[PDB]
């Protein structure tokens, strides 16, 4: 930010104000979802319904 | 003293012959003599009549 500034060559008032910027880091980090679904070969060919595609 | 078949065993190869090697044989009959159906599932139900008046 800014100040308002005096004239002077000796007060406090007379002198422009030093400031400083800052930058920050955020992160993505990668992480695993998983499941395994086993099923028995015969009930797959014994189903009506196609199990794999479900 | 001689060299005998002993001493001359090193450069004495065997031969190989197939004349009796033989895969086994497929003696199975059943599917081939009885009535074949062909399964979809499991389980298959097969009614009969049982007794009439």
């Amino acid at each position: 930010h800014a100040k308002w500034v005096g004239e002077s060559a000796t007060a406090p008032e007379g002198v422009k104000p030093t400031a400083k910027a800052t930058w920050a880091n955020k992160t993505l980090v990668a992480e695993e979802l998983a499941v395994i679904l086993p099923i028995h070969e015969n009930v797959l060919a014994d189903a009506t319904e196609d199990l794999l595609a479900e | 003293a001689d060299t005998n078949r002993t001493d001359a065993a090193a450069l004495i190869q065997e031969a190989y012959s197939d004349v009796f090697l033989d895969s086994v044989s497929e003696t199975a009959k059943v599917i081939g003599t009885f009535p074949v159906y062909n399964m979809g599932t499991k389980t298959t139900n097969l009614p009969v009549l049982s007794t009439f008046p």
